[PDB]
């Protein structure tokens, strides 16, 4: 009776279904599919609804997944996806620069 | 045409005079120990022991008519710590009772099913794993040894309707589960997560930890199909590496997953074109909730009929299903057989009707 | 002819099935050999199967009237103890946010050695097609709109001097050329340029970044690989030489008032932050400037049955401290996700019931009645399926939206009914989305079985 | 209404 809430914003079956739907695309690229799955899973697992924090959302990718992006070598796909938001507003050029610089350390750390 | 020929010995009746569903022989009994079996009916389960020379006898009869209970399955097993035979019974309310006929006392009762338990089966490698195909649109795997619900098969894309029965492979590598949703999805036990959970339950104790047992809900099966049987499928089995599932289509189709050449163990989860090979066909067997069973050596496969006739299938011969085999008829067979069971050795088999009236046969050998 | 070919194919298939049956038979023969060896590895305790006793407790005995010529066997009925039963129910999927159940192919990837240049519909086609600005999700399930996009289809100072390495603007007579080229799109670069090979990936990345950044050169050189700024100007020159309450649906129409020609106006709904219309739009909802708690009818959001958008209502408290508990504004607890813990037990009325562990006062949030969005027709089919066993969980959210939480819901789906409920339901539009919130009618003390008037819902 | 929960007495001791 302590907590036993049994409520979860991102249940396991939700993550599995999201991964399956992303990997089931017919007209997407391998790196594109990987980065799209990563971002969709991040959004579902964090439940971001705040618009301003959406900018901060672009920073959150560096906080946890940096090692995975370094290992998979998905810098170009991530940069393209990060650029592909100014058409819908949110973030800015400064946020893009900050995120690219933050990831650049990881690739340089591998380098 | 087959090289088998059984002969009836003797029969008996029951006090309750009610339909009998769950029946098996004690295949775990070795040489020297006289053969025994079990049968159910109403709220009073009955055991028996029929000797040679065409004689039958009764040994025990346990009644549970305190409530409006009913029995459905009589899965046989044994306890390694005591080396004594065990008999698990469940149904109606959905309580898995583990009778111990030697001491004539109840051992374990299991609650958690949303409706009546329909089938029961045991893991060949581990006698403590009982698969309960509960009627609450799901199937459950219990660990009798530690009294925990190891895995809850079902979820977003699993068991849209009630799961009737589920079988095991020759070595139990893969699990198939016929159901009422026309589904024959193969909930594989080959993933590493299932083995890790089984080990955890092996070394788990509900007293030790405050949190409940962290079960694994398999929402997505490793393989599924909805087109093999037009109606719901009630019986399933594993003829070698192929499938011996049975539905109300009066045939146990022997099909294989995937194409004709691809390995079953390496079949992709997205495969959607299975191939059928053959089916054993009979007639006047269109009723639902019936169970069939082969022998230990797979050479003799049997299924009951509601008219009263009995069939034995010879599968040790080469090629897929063919020929006509042999049909067994009894002098006192008028009711519907719900479950047939050979012995471990190809000598003794008994059919049970809907009056808990066992008719035991003995092979010429 | 055709019959001969069919016969040959049938013969080949028969040989194949015979061969696979024989091979599986050999494998299973080895496996059953080890299985029967294990069967014969250890014996068992001799089961005498003794006939119990002869009426040990003086109770009823069995009557085994053997049909064949055998005497009836008598055995006392060893009755077994009974156990407590449990009310019936089915398995359900845990959930906390709504789930709308559905009701030359492309360019290569820059990742990997295989890359080229393609800018037919620009180089940004995959990440612009699948999108949802509301939930920031790629091909989301929450907002299953029409999705017209398919098939993956500013002032700054001049960078004078050679920033770090040689800059493009530091080159003798090229800044005025860049200015003239930009003006025409409505001494100068006379020196010959360099010749450096440019790969397809580098070309596409530079093209996209220049299109999104324009005149800046030091920064684009910094973020690009190699790409000397003078060479950047060289490519820039060469390329020119070569060539009844609804959810707030956003509207995108710059320099266009929303009045009698906007879907938001047609739906009697305010334009939200997601709307891309002019910042001085007529239908834009002004953020209410409550001092605190947003629970008086005074606040326009409260007075019109609405929540608070964090982008509009700033000082109301619906934006500050996002990563915390329920905000000060009591009209934004549904979006924040904070609710009350519910318990499960056999209901004292019928079946199961949700029993709150903590007391809830008058008009207080308890939990959100989540589930799966289905249209009214799909709601009808799902409700018929659920009522087949006579237990429905359908609830009404909007005019064309219905939440059904049978196969997927939360603990708040076990709500009992009476003519005097202790709780009531009120739907509030949160951030352009409709989410049902459960509210207590009176001061509910700890641990009782709750209620909710079914007459409010479609299923009364 | 909810039936009687369970007759705890007489479940097994009636015969005794
Ligand atoms: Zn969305
Ligand atoms: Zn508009
Ligand atoms: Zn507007
Ligand atoms: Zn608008
Ligand atoms: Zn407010
Ligand atoms: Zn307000
Ligand atoms: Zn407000």
């Amino acid at each position: 009776m302590e907590v036993d809430s049994e409520d979860e914003k991102d249940p396991e079956w939700l993550r599995e279904k999201t991964i399956t739907q992303i990997e089931e695309f017919s007209d997407v690229n391998e790196g594109e599919k990987e980065v799209m799955k990563l971002w969709n899973l991040h959004v579902m697992k964090h439940g971001f609804i705040a618009d301003n924090q959406m900018n901060h959302a672009c920073m959150l990718f560096v906080e946890n997944y940096g090692q995975k992006i370094i290992k998979k070598n998905l810098c170009r796909n991530f940069m393209l996806h990060l650029v592909s938001m100014h058409d819908f507003n949110l973030i800015s050029i400064m946020s893009i620069d900050k995120a690219v610089t933050k990831l650049r350390e990881m690739q340089q750390k591998l380098e | 045409k087959c090289k088998y020929s059984f002969k009836c010995v003797n029969s008996l009746k029951e006090d309750h005079n009610q339909p009998l569903f769950g029946v098996q022989f004690n295949w775990h009994s070795k040489e020297g120990d006289p053969l025994v079996f079990a049968t159910v009916g109403s709220n009073r389960v009955t055991l028996y022991e029929c000797h040679s020379q065409g004689e039958i006898r009764l040994l025990q009869s346990y009644v549970d008519a305190d409530a409006d209970e009913n029995f459905y399955t009589c899965a046989w097993t044994y306890d390694s710590n005591t080396s004594h035979p065990l008999l698990a019974v469940a149904g109606s309310r959905g309580i898995i009772r583990i009778i111990n006929p030697i001491t004539m006392q109840c051992i374990k009762h299991y609650v958690g099913h949303g409706n009546a338990i329909n089938e029961l089966k045991f893991h060949p490698r581990d006698p403590n794993l009982l698969l309960s195909v509960s009627k609450d649109h799901a199937l459950r795997l219990w660990n009798i040894q530690t009294d925990t619900l190891v895995a809850i098969f079902g979820g977003v894309e699993g068991h849209r309707d009630e799961v009737l029965s589920a079988d095991y492979d020759l070595l139990g590598e893969k699990i198939m589960s016929c159901g009422m949703d026309h589904s024959l999805k193969l909930w594989r036990i080959n993933s590493k997560r299932m083995m890790n959970a089984i080990k955890e339950s092996y070394d788990y104790n509900p007293n030790k930890t405050n949190r409940p047992f962290i079960s694994q809900k398999i929402h997505f099966p490793d393989f599924s199909t909805r087109d093999i049987h037009r109606n719901y499928v009630d019986c399933v089995r594993w003829l070698g590496d192929l499938i011996l599932s049975k539905s109300c289509e009066n045939a146990i189709v022997c099909w294989k997953p995937g194409k004709m050449e691809d390995d079953i163990d390496k079949i992709k989860p997205s495969e959607s074109n299975v191939t059928i090979l053959g089916r054993f066909d009979y007639s006047q067997c269109d009723i639902w909730y019936m169970r069939f069973s082969m022998d230990f050596w797979q050479k003799m496969l049997a299924l009951g009929n509601q008219v009263g006739k009995l069939y034995v299938w010879d599968l040790e011969v080469e090629d897929p299903h063919k020929a006509k085999c042999t049909t067994l008829t009894h002098h006192k067979c008028g009711a519907a057989i719900r479950q047939t069971s050979f012995s471990r050795d190809s000598s003794i088999l008994i059919a049970v009707c809907d009056d808990a009236s066992i008719w035991r046969w003995d092979r010429l050998r | 002819e055709y019959m001969r070919l069919r016969q040959l194919k049938r013969f080949r298939r028969a040989d194949e099935v015979k061969s696979m049956f024989s091979s599986n038979r050999q494998k299973i023969l080895e496996r059953t050999e080890i299985l029967n060896q294990e069967w014969k590895q250890r014996r068992i305790q001799p089961v005498h199967i003794l006939t119990s006793v002869s009426s040990l407790r003086g109770t009823r005995e069995c009557s085994v009237t053997s049909d064949l010529d055998f005497p009836t066997q008598v055995i006392p009925l060893k009755t077994l103890n009974a156990v407590a039963s449990v009310p019936i129910m089915y398995s359900w999927s845990p959930l906390q946010q709504n789930f709308m159940v559905e009701d030359p192919e492309c360019t290569p990837n820059i990742d990997g050695p295989n890359a080229k240049s393609v800018q037919r519909e620009q180089s940004l086609h995959s990440f612009h097609t699948l999108f949802c600005r509301r939930c920031f999700k790629y091909d989301c399930f929450l907002h299953r709109k029409c999705n017209y996009s398919f098939h993956a289809t500013t002032e700054t100072a001049l960078d004078n001097k050679p920033c770090g390495p040689q800059c493009y603007q530091h080159l003798e007579g090229a800044k005025e050329f860049a200015a003239a080229l930009t003006a025409e799109r409505i001494k100068p670069n006379i020196e010959p340029p360099e010749n450096v090979e440019w790969s397809g990936a580098e070309a596409s990345m530079f093209r996209v970044l220049i299109g999104t950044y324009y005149d800046n050169f030091c920064a684009i050189a910094r973020l690009i690989g190699t790409k000397t700024c003078r060479q950047v100007y060289e490519f820039r020159v060469k390329e020119s030489s070569i060539i009844h309450v609804y959810n707030y649906q956003p509207c995108d129409h710059p320099r266009q008032p929303c009045d009698s020609s906007c879907p938001c106006v047609i739906a009697q709904n305010f334009c939200e932050k997601f709307c891309q219309c002019s910042s001085e739009c007529q239908n834009r909802f002004p953020g209410c400037r409550c001092k605190a708690q947003c629970n008086t009818k005074q606040c326009p959001c409260y007075l019109a049955v609405r929540e608070c958008d964090p982008d509009l209502c700033l000082t109301c408290g619906a934006a500050d401290h996002w990563d915390s508990k329920n905000v000060s504004c009591k009209n934004c607890s549904i979006q924040r996700g904070s609710k009350k813990h519910l318990l499960l037990a056999p209901s004292d009325v019928a079946g199961w019931g949700i029993f709150i562990k903590d007391p809830v006062q008058k008009n207080e949030f308890i939990s959100e009645y989540c589930g799966e969005i289905i249209s009214q027709d799909e709601a009808d089919r799902r409700g018929k399926v659920y009522d087949k066993y006579m237990c429905s969980f359908l609830f009404n959210l909007n005019n064309d939206f219905v939440v059904d939480a049978t196969r997927k819901g939360n603990k708040i789906r076990f709500a009992n009914h009476s003519v005097n409920p202790n709780c009531y339901a009120k739907v509030m539009m949160v951030n352009g989305d409709h989410r049902i919130g459960i509210f207590a009618k009176r001061a509910i003390q700890t641990g009782e079985e709750l209620f909710f008037d079914y007459r409010y819902s479609q299923a009364d | 209404s909810l039936p009687r929960p369970h007759d705890f007495f007489d479940a097994q001791t009636l015969d005794a």
